[PDB]
């Protein structure tokens, strides 16, 4: 049983991904990280404005089909 | 861009 969600990068791109409602969204931020050459945590992903935990998942955030989780760079000093 | 989706 799996979700389509849909991750929007900082210049408007989209990457979806397939996951079920028990996946760790670690592998989400791992994999988007990973296709655009940056190392995970340099970015901040968040859902409904909220930070993504590595062990956060799609059933613990509430999440349903199509829903969009941001990409922003992280925040810096 | 094509569209891209990545199963996990």
């Amino acid at each position: 049983e799996y979700i389509k969600l849909k991750v929007i990068g900082q210049d408007s791109s989209e990457i979806h991904f397939k996951v079920k409602m028990t996946t760790h969204l670690k592998k989400l931020k791992e994999s988007y990280a990973q296709r655009q050459g940056v190392p995970m945590n340099s970015l901040r992903f968040l859902f409904e404005g909220q930070r993504i935990a590595d062990n956060h998942t799609p059933k613990e955030l509430g999440m349903e089909e199509e829903d969009v989780i941001e990409v922003y760079q992280e925040q810096t000093g | 861009a094509e569209e891209r989706i990545i199963v996990l």
